[PDB]
RNA sequence: CCCGCAGAAGAAGCACCGGCUAACUCCGGCCAGCAGCCCGGUAAUACGGAGGGUGCAAGCGUUAAUCGGAAUUACUGGGCGUAAAGCGCACGCAGGCGGUUUGUUAAGUCAGAUGUGAAAUCCCCGGGCUCAACCUGGGAACUGCAUCUGAUACUGGCAAG
C-alpha cells in the first residue's frame, strides 16, 4: 500500500536492488527514486533495521 | 563490474584443397569504467566460442591510465600501422566524440567527455591499437612533476 | 544640403525611426551622416520610445542645417518632457 | 609541392564536366521523338529496353530512355525529358504523363514517378 | 505537426514506458510493453551503433512530443549556449509550456497538457499563452485560467500528479492551480534513463 | 652546410637522450647558451658548460628518470625556411603546458609561461615535453 | 486584438523497409521490371501488388547546382625503392637559403597609441511583436591598411672582425 503500513517511500523495496513497481533492473544506479514508484532501492534485509 | 564491448565481428576464410574453410575473428573490449582497459581478438569456427576467446584475451593485458575527473588529460595522438588518432579532452557535457570502435573503447574506459577523430585507416583492430597506445603514452600533471623533479603547482 | 530627419528602420506596420544626419538628396534610409537619436512612435510605456542626442544636433544646426518638421517636433516634446 | 612552385603555377581545379550537357543546366527540355524503339543492354542483362530518339528544343539530338511498362509514344511526339542515365549512350529519362506522354498504366505504388493520378474508390 | 496514432505502438518500439498514457491504468495490461510492434514484434536482434542512437533520439523525441526539425532547432540551440550540450537540449525541452504544464499536473499526459495550452486555458504571468514550444523561464508563474478552472480533467490530471511524485524544479497549488517554474532543472532532477550524448553525438555526425 | 646551429643542437640533444649518453656537446652560441640555461631552469637538464676560449665547445649534460629519457620531445617550430612569430594573446602551450615552449622576445629568451606573465610576444624557437 | 455562437465539427500526405541505411512478411519467371554504388532465369524481404512497418509532415520525393565528407592539390594538411611520382649526368645566371664574434640601424618582427575599417549581415548581453521567425538598443568583431611613439631577442641591412 502507498503510502500505508507497508509502505514503499517510507521503509524499503521489496526485492532486492528493484523499484517494486518498475525500473532498474540491473546493478547500475541503486538509490534513483522515480515518480512512478515513490520507492527506496536497496536489500531485502533493509526494511528490517527500518 | 567490468563492462565490454564486442566492437567487431569478421568471418575470414582459408583456401584448400576442398573449398573455403570459414572462420570468425572478433574484436572486443574491456574497462572497468576507470583508467584500466583492455582489447581482446579471437578466433574461432563459430561465433560464440570465438567472442568468449576475446573476452579472455582483453581480460588479461589490460592497462592502467590516468584520467582526469572524467576526461584526459591532455590532447594526444596513438597510431597502430594505419589508423593514427588525435584526442582533445573536451568539457563536461559534450560527451564522448569518436567514431565507432574508438568510441567503445572510450566508453568503457571510463571516459565521458572528448574530441577524437581518427587520421588515416579505419581498420577496427589497428585504430584501436592506437586508440590504447595513445591513451597509455598520456602523462598526469603529477607525473611530469615526478619525471622533472618539480612541484604540480610548480607546472600549473 | 544636410539636414536632421527620420529613417524608418523596423518592420511592416511597426515603424521604428532613427534620427539621423543626412545629405537632403540621398534616399531616406540611404547615405547618412550620421545617427543622432532614435524615435520609437510605438513605444509602450515605462519605456523610452524617444531619445535624442541634443548637442550633436545643436552642432548640426549651427553648421547650418535643416531639420525635418517631426524632428523639430520631437525636440519640443523632449525640452517640455523635460 | 613548394611553396614557390605553386607561386609560380598554382593548383588546378579539376573541372568536371556536366553528364547532361544537353539539358544546359535546365531540370527539363521539351523536344520531339524523331523515332521511337527499343534497344538491347550490355552483358549481364537480356531485355528490349524500349527508347526513343529526340531532337529536343534547343536543337540537340539525344536518345532517351523509357520507364514504365507500356508507354504511348510515337513520332512527332512532344515530350519533356528529365535526365538520368540507363547502365549506352543513354543519359536520359521521360517524365511519363507530360505534354504527349501518358502516366503507367494500373500503377499504384510511386504514382508520382511516373506521372500516374490517385485512384479513386 | 502532430503524431496522431497509436501512442503505446511508440512505447512498445522504444522499449520503455514513455508515459504517453495518463497511468490509470499500468501498460503491461493495456499492451504488450515487451514486443515490439507489427508482424515481427518477438523476432529481437541487437542493433546497430547509428541505429541505437537513432532510436534513443526517437525516445527523447517522442516523449515531449516534438517532431524532428523543430528537435534539431533545438539541439543547435543547446550547441550555441554554455554548459553540457545535452544537459541543455533536455532543459530546453522541459522548459516548453505544455511540458511544464504536464509536470505541474494541469494534464493527465503530455499531450493532453499539449491541447490545454492550445486551447486557451493557461496563462503564464496573467497572459494567455497559446504556444506549446513556448520556453518558460525562472520565476514565472503559469497558471489555469478562470474559464478552464471548472473542467472535470484538470482536477484529474492533478490527482494523477499526486499520485506520481513531484518535481523539485516547481512548486504548484492544487487549489489556486497555478504553479512556479522556479529554476530550469538540473540533469539530476531528471530520469537517469535518457542518453543525451548518445543523441548528441548523432546530429554530431 | 649548416643552416641552423639551434636545430642541430635540439638534434644532438635529441639523440644523446635517445642512446642513454649523459652528456652531449657541440660548438658553443650566446643562444644556444640561454637555450641550455632555460633547460636547466625548467629542469629537463641537469647542468650546460661552456668552455673554450676561441671556437668554444658547449656541453650540455643530459638527465635520465626511471631510466627513460627527461625530454620525451623537443621540436623545433620557427625555422630559416619558415620563421614563427607570435603576439602574447597567441602564444601556444606545450603538452597542455605539462610542456614549455621556447621563445626569444625583446627580453631575451625565456619559456612561453613566464612570457605570458610578462605580456609579450615573439619568436617561438622550439617546443619541448 | 478582444467579446459572443454551434459542433469533432471543415482539415494528412509523401517516401522508403537487400546493405550502405530506420524500417519484414505474403501473392504474382534474366521477362516484365529496379537501381545512387554493390537484384530478376518458379519458393524474389532488391521487380509489381497487399499487408505490416520506418522517417519526415502541409508537405514529401526526383532532377539541377555549390561546400562537405575529399588529407582525393594536403598552407593548416600528402607524397615519389616495388603501387603515380628523382631530370641520363654535369656546370651554372636569375632566384631561394646562409657558419661565428662585436658595433650600429630599425626595414621586417613584437609592444602601445591615433586615424580608419559605411550601414546592414554574423555573433555576446538586452527589448518589442501572445512565441518564433521578424523588428530592435548596446556591445563585440571587421583578423586589415595608413600615421605616431617605443623594444632590439631574431631575421634583414651598414661597419669591423
Ligand atoms: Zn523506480
Amino acid at each position: 500500500e502507498r503510502d500505508g503500513l507497508f509502505c514503499a517511500r517510507i521503509f524499503g523495496p521489496v526485492k532486492d536492488y528493484e523499484c517494486l513497481c518498475g525500473k532498474y533492473k540491473r546493478l547500475k544506479h541503486r538509490g534513483v527514486i522515480c515518480e512512478k514508484c515513490g520507492v527506496e532501492v536497496t536489500q531485502t534485509k533493509v526494511r528490517r533495521e527500518r | 563490474e567490468l563492462q565490454e564491448k564486442l566492437i567487431a565481428v569478421n568471418r575470414v576464410s582459408k583456401t584448400v584443397k576442398g573449398g573455403r574453410i570459414f572462420s570468425f575473428t572478433a574484436l572486443t573490449v574491456v574497462g572497468d569504467g576507470n583508467g584500466r582497459v583492455g582489447f581482446g581478438y579471437g578466433k574461432a569456427r563459430e561465433v560464440p566460442a570465438a567472442i568468449q576467446k576475446a573476452m579472455e584475451k582483453a581480460r588479461r593485458n589490460m592497462i592502467n591510465v590516468a584520467l582526469n575527473n572524467g576526461t584526459l588529460q591532455h590532447p594526444v595522438k596513438g597510431v597502430h600501422t594505419g589508423s593514427r588518432v588525435f584526442m582533445q579532452p573536451a568539457s563536461e557535457g559534450t560527451g564522448i566524440i569518436a567514431g565507432g570502435a574508438m568510441r567503445a573503447v572510450l566508453e568503457v574506459a571510463g571516459v565521458h567527455n572528448v574530441l577524437a577523430k581518427a587520421y588515416g585507416s579505419t581498420n577496427p583492430i589497428n585504430v584501436v591499437r592506437a586508440t590504447i597506445d595513445g591513451l597509455e603514452n598520456m602523462n598526469s600533471p603529477e607525473m611530469v612533476a615526478a619525471k622533472r623533479g618539480k612541484s604540480v603547482e610548480e607546472i600549473l | 544640403m544636410v539636414t536632421i530627419r527620420l529613417a524608418r528602420h523596423g518592420a511592416k506596420k511597426r515603424p521604428f525611426y532613427q534620427v539621423v544626419v543626412a545629405d537632403s538628396r540621398n534616399a531616406r534610409n540611404g547615405r547618412f551622416i550620421e545617427r543622432v537619436g532614435f524615435f520609437n512612435p510605438i513605444a509602450s510605456e515605462k519605456e523610452e520610445g524617444t531619445r535624442l542626442d541634443l548637442d550633436r544636433i545643436a552642432h548640426w544646426v549651427g553648421q547650418g542645417a535643416t531639420i525635418s518638421d517631426r524632428v523639430a517636433a520631437l525636440i519640443k516634446e523632449v525640452n517640455k518632457a523635460a | 609541392a613548394t611553396v614557390n612552385q605553386l607561386v609560380r603555377k598554382p593548383r588546378a581545379r579539376k573541372v568536371a564536366k556536366s553528364n547532361v550537357p544537353a539539358l544546359e543546366a535546365c531540370p527539363q527540355k521539351r523536344g520531339v521523338c524523331t523515332r521511337v524503339y527499343t534497344t538491347t543492354p550490355k552483358k549481364p542483362n537480356s531485355a528490349l529496353r524500349k527508347v526513343c530518339r529526340v531532337r529536343l528544343t534547343n536543337g540537340f539530338e539525344v536518345t532517351s530512355y523509357i520507364g514504365g511498362e507500356g508507354h504511348n509514344l510515337q513520332e512527332h511526339s512532344v515530350i519533356l525529358i528529365r535526365g538520368g542515365r540507363v547502365k549506352p549512350g543513354v543519359r536520359y529519362h521521360t517524365v511519363r504523363g507530360a505534354l504527349d506522354c501518358s502516366g503507367v498504366k494500373d500503377r499504384k505504388q510511386a504514382r508520382s514517378k511516373y506521372g500516374v493520378k490517385r485512384p479513386k474508390a | 505537426a502532430r503524431y496522431l496514432g497509436p501512442k503505446l505502438k511508440l512505447s512498445r518500439r522504444e522499449g520503455t514506458d514513455l508515459f504517453l498514457k495518463s497511468g490509470v491504468r499500468a501498460i503491461d495490461t493495456k499492451c504488450k510493453i515487451e514486443q515490439a510492434p507489427g508482424q515481427h514484434g518477438a523476432r529481437k536482434p541487437r542493433l546497430s551503433d547509428y541505429g541505437v542512437q537513432l532510436r534513443e533520439k526517437q525516445k527523447v523525441r517522442r516523449i515531449y512530443g516534438v517532431l524532428e526539425r523543430q528537435f534539431r532547432n533545438y539541439y543547435k540551440e543547446a550547441a550555441r549556449l554554455k554548459g553540457n550540450t545535452g544537459e541543455n537540449l533536455l532543459a530546453l525541452l522541459e522548459g516548453r509550456l505544455d511540458n511544464v504544464v504536464y509536470r505541474m499536473g494541469f494534464g493527465a499526459t503530455r499531450a493532453e497538457a499539449r491541447q490545454l495550452v492550445s486551447h486557451k486555458a493557461i496563462m503564464v504571468n496573467g497572459r494567455v499563452v497559446n504556444i506549446a514550444s513556448y520556453q518558460v523561464s525562472p520565476n514565472d508563474v503559469v497558471s489555469i485560467r478562470e474559464k478552464a478552472k471548472k473542467q472535470s480533467r484538470v482536477k484529474a490530471a492533478l490527482e494523477l500528479a499526486e499520485q506520481r511524485e513531484k518535481p523539485t524544479w516547481l512548486e504548484v497549488d492544487a487549489g489556486k492551480m497555478e504553479g512556479t517554474f522556479k529554476r530550469k532543472p538540473e540533469r539530476s532532477d531528471l530520469s537517469a534513463d535518457i542518453n543525451e550524448h548518445l543523441i548528441v553525438e548523432l546530429y554530431s555526425k | 652546410s649548416m643552416q641552423d646551429p639551434i636545430a642541430d643542437m635540439l638534434t644532438r640533444i635529441r639523440n644523446g637522450q635517445a642512446a642513454n649518453k649523459a652528456a652531449v656537446t657541440m660548438p658553443s652560441s650566446k643562444l644556444k647558451v640561454a637555450i641550455a640555461n632555460v633547460l636547466k631552469e625548467e629542469g629537463f637538464i641537469e647542468d650546460f658548460k661552456v668552455e673554450g676560449d676561441t671556437k668554444p665547445e658547449l656541453e650540455l649534460t643530459l638527465k635520465y628518470f626511471q631510466g627513460k629519457a627527461v625530454v620525451e620531445s623537443i621540436q623545433r617550430v620557427s625555422r630559416p625556411g619558415l620563421r614563427i612569430y607570435k603576439r602574447k594573446d597567441e602564444l601556444p602551450k606545450v603538452m597542455a603546458g605539462l610542456g614549455i615552449a621556447v621563445v626569444s622576445t625583446s627580453k631575451g629568451v625565456m619559456t612561453d609561461r613566464a612570457a605570458r606573465q610578462a605580456g609579450l610576444g615573439g619568436e617561438i624557437i622550439c617546443y619541448v615535453a
